[PDB]
């Protein structure tokens, strides 16, 4: 509880200087983000894809770069923010895949969140190390949302914070 | 480098920056008070001294408090942190300009727009001071070099300079040669503001915007409500030194010292804010 609605936290709070003190800090948080939030959610696909459109359309990021295959990489990236992928078609994440993958989540606070990524996939001389695939972020806000697609890009990959 | 935050509103009369905090304590005539304590561009607190304007905005001298000044005619020091009101007196039939702090017995001085200033003992209470020697509405009350000695400028087309005493107003001196208040080539005028020949500085330049002050030193740097602001240094006195200043376009409400900076900051009304040395000026 306690709605404050000073996104993504970073507010100001007070350590204050009244008594052996002088000063103190004030402060302003940060770290306070989303990947974890989440929590995988799930639906039927028809509807889904009707649905999928329907959303909040207004958020995009794109995948494109890393340090893996996305099946690792995906599993990582998955299990970062604790969310779904919907569903599989055998059409087969191996050979290149030439995979989109759609993605569901909902929250603590009960946003669900809806992304179809369309991702090209790694194998020797086929395609992905990169991607070039679009991670296509529907959350109500467009502020959270297209936050999340970098919130996601944050995830993405696994660099020097 | 950068200009980190920035709306065009306020009409603002008064104006303090925090000597200690980022702080940027703000008043307008709109009868607002504001402390914003601007860091975390926040506002702590807005409160509407009252219904009629805003004048005045002064240190307490401390750390964090206002010390505050509508035309309600009151002296109010209220604390932002603290929330609460220190101790309480209303004011005269102006606002209050300039406030200090002192403590041989926890002891106070006020600074007034009018008429008087009155200096008060709540502990083994006696008169520390009277000062006499303002009349009404207060552009810009200052403390001097000696803190505790002061000017003051006005809309009543003077300036004030005083001397105080623990049993009011009076020195006792004479070795001196000249004087640059008053003693060779140049020299600007008295007015009329309160009545004793310290030297009440005439704030005649259709009446003085602000007026500040040169800390061991008696140079002002004002800002007048004439284009012409005026310079002059009692610490010197030029002739050409009946300066105006002059924009393009007319006026120079204000044109100010940074205590560091050896330079004047000129403001005005074509749109503009006019850049001046000080150095070599």
């Amino acid at each position: 509880s306690t709605e404050n609605g000073i996104i993504f936290g970073n507010i100001v709070y007070d350590v204050s200087g009244a008594a052996s003190d002088r000063n103190c800090v004030v402060l302003s948080d940060i770290h306070i983000d989303i990947m974890d939030y989440i929590q995988p959610a799930t639906c039927t696909d028809a509807e889904f894809r009707q649905m999928w459109a329907e959303f909040e359309w207004e958020n995009k990021v794109t995948v494109n770069t890393n340090m893996t295959d996305l099946n690792d990489y995906l599993q990582h990236i998955l299990k970062s923010t604790n969310m779904k992928c919907l569903t599989p078609e055998k059409a087969l994440s191996g050979y290149c895949g030439f995979m989109a993958a759609n993605l569901y989540a909902r929250s603590i606070f009960g946003e669900d969140a809806l992304a179809n990524v369309s991702i090209e996939k790694p194998v020797h001389q086929g395609p992905d190390a990169a991607v070039t695939g679009h991670i296509r972020i529907r959350a109500k806000s467009q502020g959270m949302a297209l936050s999340l697609g970098d919130k996601i890009n944050l995830s993405q990959k696994k660099t020097s914070l | 480098m950068l200009t980190k935050f920035e709306t065009k509103s306020a009409r603002v009369k008064g104006l303090s920056f925090h000597p200690k905090r980022p702080w940027i304590l703000t008043s307008l005539h709109n009868g607002v008070i504001q402390l914003w304590d601007y860091r975390m561009c926040t506002l702590i607190d807005k409160f509407d001294e009252h219904d009629g304007p805003v004048r005045g905005i002064d240190f307490h001298k401390q750390q964090p408090l206002f010390v505050s000044g509508g035309d309600d005619y009151k002296i109010k020091v209220w604390n932002y942190k603290l929330r609460r009101c220190l101790f309480t007196l209303l004011g005269h039939l102006d606002y209050i300009r300039t406030t200090f702090f002192h403590h041989e017995y926890p002891w106070i001085l006020s600074a007034s727009d009018d008429q008087t200033i009155r200096v008060w003992n709540w502990q083994s209470r006696t008169c520390v001071c009277v000062l006499t020697g303002h009349n009404h509405y207060v552009m810009c009350a200052q403390f001097h070099p000696s803190e505790d000695l002061v000017v003051s400028a006005s809309l009543d087309q003077t300036v004030r300079v005083w001397d105080i005493s623990g049993l009011r107003k009076k020195n006792l001196s004479p070795g001196a040669v000249e004087s640059d208040v008053r003693g060779i080539t140049g020299v600007d005028l008295f007015g009329t503001t309160d009545a004793v020949v310290k030297h009440v500085l005439e704030g005649h330049d259709r009446g003085v915007n602000w007026a500040a002050f040169h800390p061991t030193m008696p140079l002002i740097v004002s800002g007048a409500d004439d284009r012409q602001v005026k310079i002059w240094r009692m610490n010197e006195s030029k002739a050409w030194e009946v300066d105006t200043c002059r924009g393009h376009y007319n006026n120079v409400s204000c044109a100010v010292f940074h205590p560091r900076q050896e330079l004047i900051l000129s403001n005005s009304e074509d749109k503009s804010i006019r850049v001046w040395d000080m150095s070599k000026r």
